RNA sequence: CGCUUCAGCGUUCUUCGGAAUGUCGCGCAUUGGCA
RNA sequence: ACGAGAACAUGCGCGACAUUCCGAAGAACGCUGAAGCG
């Protein structure tokens, strides 16, 4: 996939190290009250999800490896949409700051070969199952 | 001995869904795909599909017996034309329906407009006490897609080409109305057939009646 | 005595399923595959599916006497090109089709692709009586592939040779009409053969016109 | 398996067995596997693995190639994911030690290894159904 | 080996077993098994005895062993999907066998079990 | 000024038949026999 | 100084001919992108 700073890899194995560094019990009321990345929810993380999801298969429906320029333009508004959504809400930013997302789309640009769009949706999608099985 | 060709179109009138197992699925993306062919990567409808509404809308439509277990226990008509394996009755398929593959003038026409093969449609089960929902994606083949397909008929009873033929068009008139793949119940699967020629490429048979 | 090769493709138009057993699959995994070349590993066309396939259709157009109950029983024409074992009157086999092999170029075609020569059709029964699907998977050989066919011809007589010819092309006609390996009624297996040469490897007959 | 105990056809047959209960009901045995889990979700663990063997088994060499390793590595992740959607397959998971021989197949990385962990994975659905 | 009431497992006790099963109706075996699923664990054995033969060693390998371990699973799935095959797996206690197969662990029980099986097969085919 | 939950579920995973058949199963020469 | 001495159980002969692993079989059955409203 790419790498992020420092040279650490990006994996799944990664995407589990990330959600589980930023999972905290933080328990109130004498209840477990799961926090992940300082209050975000799964709903935005589903958002996120799905904005990844028009573009996957959107490339997965092609046939050619390079990204052809609708792709391209597609992955430019996905920067803006996270940029724009990081501002909304401080927990969606502190999601993207902790897993270089916006990072890894700029990679997949540079690239432009499908594998390294696959890999970037299957990180992306990794991120959101291990959120979902801590939660 | 002759062979019949019929080639003719199967245009969808909405998304069409008949479904390919072996595929994963990212997590919220189409759980279920359609079946492509893997040369062009386009959808397709297969033979086999075609064949099995078709057998089984006329089946429904001629009569079915009480307790009806298998398929070998049918209509005489049906067993004709769309063959047997029972025991001692072996009989042999008149029809040799084919897979319809993506045609091109209407993958051009696809090209031209910018639109993707295939349609993604956002449908949920909502449970009618808890108000819950549980959501899905469904693939589907863009309406106004075409396929070509290709029915070869064995005229092994010279006699009987006739009444063959009016059941098929019978087949072709129930298929029509009825869906194909995915459920109808839900609107998947409307399709249209539009013939082009009928002609006997091997033989010295008339299909021109036909 | 001269032996006059018959050398070409043939050329998958439909998914081309060729049963072959003595597999075992995982739970849920592929139920039927194909025929495959154990030294390659690529699925193959054997020779006695072309040949009883041809002669199936050959004798099936020149006719059946009524009640036939065996292969030795079938036209004069038959059984001078394809062989005969009949009591007291063997004649030998004039042509000798061959396994056909994956083509060269089709597999780095596919290569090209990045492609599986074989594809994994999902399919269904739906019970008359239950409505209960039960669910198969059929190996077919991908649609675009092309088999390197090989048949041998050995003019006996060289009074009817160009009559022989002219059966091979009714059977190949035939054939291209017709559908090769298992399922193609429900659309498997529609192939088209493409004649490269004609030529006599063996002996001094004139293989021109042919 | 944890306890010394070895993973196996007949280590998944006592796995099925154990966490069977009859629960009777009115009158009526409910048997229930791993707290409920229904047969459905074991054929989508076992379509991933289906997927996941075809691509090993069309391939050649002994040794994993890397679209596999990176099926492998997805494999956990569906279940994990799955281990959170439902109690029951998180309780499966846990007691089968699957998603641990997941990690066991990658780090063998090879061919023989995998079509076990398969063997392993037809033995409980097997089971499963077979204890229904 | 033996089975309950400590009678004798042997090809006399194959046509045995597939006679008393017998029920005149159309002849069912077993409870309505049919030629197709006896074929199919026939295909199976056949698979495992094909392996065994090519073989020469008289003490089974692990590859084969493990044959008869997943074969052991594909009788339970069987057992599983259809009550006849379940009700012919224990009157003929045909995996009980591939346990004692397993446990003697040579060429000549595994063989004496293939003969076993083919037996059941082929008196399931004479008495129908 | 949007927010949250839900992301697929339950259920079939092959079935039914054919499992080889028909033909030849040594012939001849020498030995023998008969002339 | 053996009922003995020589003396090839040998020569020609293709396990071969006729055979489609097919026949029958819908990946479909049910499933509101929806609930609360802060």
């Amino acid at each position: 996939l790419a790498k992020t700073k420092t040279g650490e890899m990006i994996d799944l194995n990664f995407a589990r190290k990330v959600v589980e560094e930023n999972k905290r019990v933080k328990d109130n009321r004498g209840r477990q009250e799961i926090v992940l990345f300082n209050g975000l929810t799964t709903s935005k993380l589903r958002n996120l999800l799905e904005l990844i999801n028009h573009v996957y298969t959107k490339v997965y429906n092609s046939d050619d490896t390079t990204l052809s320029e609708d792709v391209r333009d597609e992955l430019e508004y996905l920067k803006v949409k996270f940029a724009y959504e990081s501002g909304r809400e401080p927990a969606v930013r502190t999601f993207i700051e902790k897993t270089y997302v916006d990072k890894l789309v700029d990679v997949v640009l540079k690239k432009n070969t499908k594998k390294i769009f696959l890999d970037y949706c299957k990180y992306f999608e990794a991120l959101v199952a291990y959120a979902k099985f801590y939660r | 001995y002759s062979k019949i060709r019929i080639v003719g179109k199967i245009d969808v009138l909405t998304g069409l869904h008949i479904g390919g197992g072996g595929e994963t699925s990212m997590i919220g993306a189409i759980a279920s795909p359609v079946v492509r062919d893997p040369y062009s990567r386009l959808p397709i409808i297969p033979g086999s599909s075609i064949k099995g509404k078709m057998r089984s809308l006329l089946a429904k439509h001629i009569g079915l017996i009480p307790g009806q277990k298998m398929h070998n226990q049918d209509a005489p008509e049906i067993l004709r034309l769309f063959g047997s394996s029972q025991k001692g009755a072996i009989q042999s398929s008149r029809l040799q329906i084919s897979d319809a593959f993506f045609s091109k003038a209407s993958q051009e026409e696809f090209d031209k407009k910018d639109l993707a093969y295939t349609e993604t449609k956002f449908e949920n089960t909502i449970s009618r006490l808890t108000a819950v929902a549980n959501p899905r994606q469904i693939e589907r083949v863009t309406r106004g897609a075409s396929f070509d397909f290709h029915i070869i008929y064995n005229v092994e009873n010279i006699n009987e080409v006739m009444a063959d033929f009016e059941n098929i068009k019978t087949a072709i008139h129930l298929l029509e109305n009825d869906y194909l793949g995915g459920g109808g119940t839900r609107g998947n699967g409307r399709i249209r057939f539009v013939i082009d020629s009928i002609d006997t490429v091997v033989g010295d048979f008339d299909s021109s009646n036909l």
